[PDB]
């Protein structure tokens, strides 16, 4: 899930 | 389970699935995984994503302190459902950096149990859980924020959190939104 | 059971009255309506409680336990067999100076039995009652045998067989009964 | 069970009900018709209800509560080992005054039990109905007590056991029997 | 069941029948026959049915309650703890001015529970089958009730709960027995 | 499962996924994976969401719900064969215009389904969470389908069969996939 | 409950309770209890009391060729149910002396069984079951006055009748009215 | 069963014993004391056996069969139902020209049945043993009936369902009781 | 399952397809992404597809059955050993002119079947449903093979077992595929 | 089991025993006190043994054979049916020249049955008194037959099924009793 | 099951099919989609098909026996071990003069079986397809083996266990495969 | 199983074959096509056959004896800890000279099991095959072992345990091998 | 159920 | 059933 | 439960 | 059984 | 228990 | 047991 | 099912 | 099954 | 089992 | 086992 | 969990 958890 | 298989290309971007019951072997793997990804990369962050109705308190403890331990951050994101230690864990992220997606529902209680045969037994096992929960209890106060006495009154019996409320209580920081 | 009447009902016209299986509600019931009933039909004379039981229900043990205390008439008690756990509680509230077994009997001395499943607090619950259940056992036990609380509740804290003798020497009766 | 006429039968002819098991419908049909029966003979004297039961059904448990307030006659309860759930609120609807436990006799009082499977309409049926009955159940308990609800509600929530004199301290019986 | 004749029987010396278990064909046979024999006894006064059952087979309650209907005496209907279902419709079919519950009994309606399982017609078969049974019932319903048929329709659709009180404000008893 | 790689990674490969059993946990877990996935790859073009499924766990659904709503690439749904509960709920839930049946496909609608056994207290608190997570499905589908809530909870309170071309007429797809 | 149980008593007054589902147990009890009222008095009525699901043929059939052997009649009155081999029983009581209580359920249809094993062996029970089925559907045909071939159409399947029903296609004679 | 005396023993005061049952060991010695009882009130009145039974043990049943043979009363037989296996058997021991059937029982002939498991040699015998019976009950069954043992052996080669009229005609029974 | 590559695999290369099993959801998912798979690597050339099944699911054959429509390319059809219930409607399903069965293939048709349990409501919408399913098949059969749908609704009353010959004439299929 | 008294009971008014079952522990009780009990009655007519048994526990058998041949009265032995191993070592034990049995009933003759599990040392305990056990049976099956030891144990090595005739023939009955 | 490929693969490559196991439909698809496969390698060329099966489904045995027939290759059928019902009808099945059996192996021939279980009607419906599927299955064996179709009916109307030499003498082989 | 190749697929390249389980259809498949697979690679050089096997069905055991003695190639055997019934049989159908036992190895003979349910005729078609199988057994060992086949019935009545020696002079193996 | 039955 | 059985 | 049910 | 048993 | 019950 | 019990 | 899913 | 599937 | 099969 | 299996 | 373990 970017940005930002990836 | 298809094949790019789908959570080992993930733990290459340094996500964890945190995707069922925490049971020993579901701890040992995330363990492995926190400790793997932290020798690869000290600095850079870690994603553990939660879908889970909880399980073992030990198993549990296990990936808590390892989350701790290591130099990382840690974010915690709930999918789905984090209930019990689920919950327990998606608070334990590094702070300013757990979530929940809009729809997730965050569960909080007191921990479950049994003991059987004589008195002096079923002593040992309530001593046990009550100081297994006092150490849960405290935790998630330093957590969240919230007292010790307020953790007590909450967990008492289930107690079901919308994303929302899960971040009004101090369980995560962000509730995130889609664009 | 062969006729003479049924050889149990023969026993209850002599004012004996036969503990001779594990104690639940139904034989609790049975014993109190049968203690009663001989202290309707004669105040005065002595009733005879033989006891060949692995114990059982502690609620089921103190019903027949209260019952026996309450009514006027005297109330021996002879182990044949076995008496454990709740039945050798029983044997030992017999009237003093007429608690009896026979040379080869068996007397057995044990802490309660249970069980508790659930949350940390229901778990909490029953440990209190069951310990509290305890203390009380071992309080009536040192009044009947004259032994020290301390020496009741070190005793009880496994399975403890003791011979007739043996309980004759504790206190549990007061005779052994020679042929 | 011993023959003198079977026991039971001989202490019901000294006006003598025993409650001794689990309350389900059965036990229920008994003992309401052993108290119709009772006050049918006598209608003036004492009837005696003995109890050491954990309880059972809410319905089956009412059919005898209601029996005991309709017939004239007091119903005198006395507590001998146990009575818990059902069996304590029972304990507690014998005539004022007449409502006796054994000295290690053992009360324990707890919120209403059951389930509910399926819809979540017919779950919040079910929930529903069982608050109702735990409403009800506590109205009687304060009006038998002297007790608030506000407090039975509280003290109920968990299973709480209470020795025989706790009892009598609460108002779910008038006295502890002791032995002379 | 203690002994005075069992207690059952010597009621039955007063015209008293208790319908207590639930309802099956046994129980719906002895029950048709009961009021036959007491009709054949005395067919001026009235009988006595006592009521604590959830309910059972629907074709059992009709041979019950077209019994009751047929004969000469008056039933009067007593709820005692509980009527659901057949149980609630028995109730409902006694006597008009002498159907009662206790204060505290519960009454309960809801529509008939059955199944079908095989060839697509086999189904509407026993679909039209059940649909037919509960227009029946709530066609006697409303008679009995003054209810009409689309409020016992939408009142049964599911479990319906009612207080002795509420159970005489519907009709299907006349009074609330008041110690 | 036979070889082309099987055939649901082949698919994958040209961005299908297949929700095509009960949703549990596991399945879940791999969709959204698989979501997650397809977006690092390509942010911009479309993922496909075939669907057979009778439902199961609505938080496992919602999962897979959120992920869907999170990502950029546009989800178009096809329901092949049935789309029964959550399955129906994720069917509704693709990208507007997007949204697929193909002709003799079964969608079904009705309300969440759970158990609670326990204290009244307990069954109290199982009946209000399967409410509130009645609520949020019912609010979800109003906005997917342009229903009211109010329509939603009458249409929902049985098990409610849609063909697919009722299915459209109800919002909860745009056009029934018609074979040339 | 004991009044001499209750279907004893009423065994006196020359009443006989079918009351279950008819296996051996019930077929071989009923027979006996008709047998014994005939040799009491072989004149008065026999009343036969159906509430039952059906059950064995050969034990109904028992039953059946029971009835007609003795010299009373036996009226028969369905209270609740009479389904399968009970509706054939209602159906096979003296001609005016058949009854069913407003509310009661009247099931018809054909009977049931298995087969496993050899080709021969289906065949055997195959033969069995559709020879049994002919003989239902005849007597049944005397019985109501409707055509054999209206009777294989209307048991086809499970045919449910009310008691009104049951009277006018002939199962029974009247429906008793409170 | 209702009481008059049970049904039964009622009927047994007449001289009427009831096979109805499956024959096992229980039900042949019942049967043969009652046979030995009855010839000991009177040797020259008729018993009568009706049978509703499916059959079942051979030995059992030959204790029945050599019972009937070695009293003096003529033993009647009347089919009630069905008479199948060692019960059709026991049917065609009657007493020649007092063997019956009601019209619409169901009469059946059929070979033994058995099992054996272990060694060759146990196996062998075994069969040895149950071919033996069979000719014996095949010799008896021709004897009376009047057919021939290679047409028993060929007629009951497999499951034979005989009407009460067929048989008749086969020589299982003398007469059809036909109602007037 | 021997290797060649698995055999089916094997198969699936030169766009032959087994249905060899029940149908369930596994299988019909497997024979959709199979059928979607070949369209793509072939838009213009025939599919084979193999049928040896009992049936199964309704909605899952329905999967399977829209998905074949929905293609372009020819789905031939081919019964070798049994096509009943679902696979005898996917038979007829196939391409005019190229749906087989070998001679001593059976082929069976029937009306749908399942189940329900509890209120009178939940067993009239489960009844309407099966009805609704049992028409739209009968009126696709009737489409398929040129019988009336009245015929269908009385044909597949009960089991009803053809012969490939029969199933010919009757349109089920359009040739017996014949040894040379 | 229709009632004259019971038939049993009836029979044994006439000093018939009826040994009808497998022989276990409670039939041998039953059998033996008939035994004693008539003999007490009458200690010089004759008693009857009625037998259709598969047979069952050897040293039950044994409790009755020795019963029979203590007590004074000659008990005669009657096959109807199957006397089948403990069975037909009964039946031959009968008083000499009273030993009967029906023309179509079937004897049965075989060597003990058991069991053994264990150590090789247990093992062994079993085998030899198995073996023992057996050669006992045989010796005095020897005795009441008249054929040699050595027969006796050729033809019990398997499941040997006789006719009455030949269980004549052989010594095990002296008559087939013709009607 | 070793490797060489595992060794059934291998065989498949020298154009030898095992069918070694119970005929249910998984294994009928696999014999089938074998069949169609080596036909597509080489049109003109012998498969060998090897079994040794107890039988199974008859439906699942016609998709074989239609394959068999329709391809172009001559399918030789080998005996090894036991060829039992439709593993028979296999056997004889494959092409003149290429129907072997190894000298020990087992044939047996019956008529098939099944079941039926509800309505008369439906157990018409079940016994006329049983029968006419065993008037094909026998037509097809007088076919193949040169006898009657009356003799076929007669000798498979139990079971009826061949030797090889037997099974060729019959017409169900050609040969018995000599060492 | 360890890797080396899995240990049995590197024994097999050497023209090793291990039948070291109980033997069904599964494992006389396998067993067949290893022979024929190791004949295709080399007709002249031997084959060893390892054999640790309790037995297991005769027609499975009979198209490995059939496949044996239908190669060219020499099929040694080798007994290592069990040959047991149809092992046994196995066992001694090596190449004449070199069957083989390891001196502590046990051989057992016996006769063949098995069981029949159902009509009389039907348990005689099953007496008469398993005493023709037997008959084939034991004819088949006469010849592989040079006793006659009377003495082979007679010593395979019971359960009849050799040694390795013991089955050296009975002709059942060639050689003991010795360390 | 009398009248008449009985 | 009489007559004749009784 | 009289009056009046008797 | 008589004569002779009894 | 007398007195007072009973 | 009597001497004393009873 | 292209096109266009896809 | 080739001439025509395939 | 060649010759001849294969 | 060599010399001679193999 | 370095350092030190490793």
């Amino acid at each position: 899930f970017s940005p930002x958890a990836p | 389970i298809p094949t790019v298989d789908i959570y080992s290309r993930l733990l290459k971007d340094r996500i964890i699935m945190l995707g069922s019951q925490i049971d020993d072997n579901v701890a040992n793997s995330i363990v492995s995984q926190l400790l793997f990804l932290q020798a690869q990369d000290s600095e850079k962050d870690i994603y553990l994503y939660i879908n889970s109705p909880g399980g073992s308190v030990t198993a549990g403890f296990a990936i808590y302190d390892t989350i701790q331990h290591i130099k990382p951050d840690v974010q915690t994101i709930c999918i789905g459902m984090a209930a019990s230690m689920g919950s327990f864990l998606l608070a334990a992220g590094a702070k300013g950096k757990r979530f929940a997606l809009p729809n997730a529902e965050v569960m909080i209680h007191q921990p479950l149990g049994g003991a059987q045969g004589q008195a002096t037994e079923i002593e040992i096992a309530a001593n046990h859980i009550l100081k297994t929960r006092e150490k849960l209890n405290r935790i998630l106060s330093e957590r969240t924020g919230q007292s010790i006495e307020k953790i007590q009154k909450d967990t008492d019996r289930d107690n079901f959190l919308t994303a929302e409320e899960a971040k009004e209580y101090g369980l995560i920081d962000e509730v995130m939104v889609p664009e």
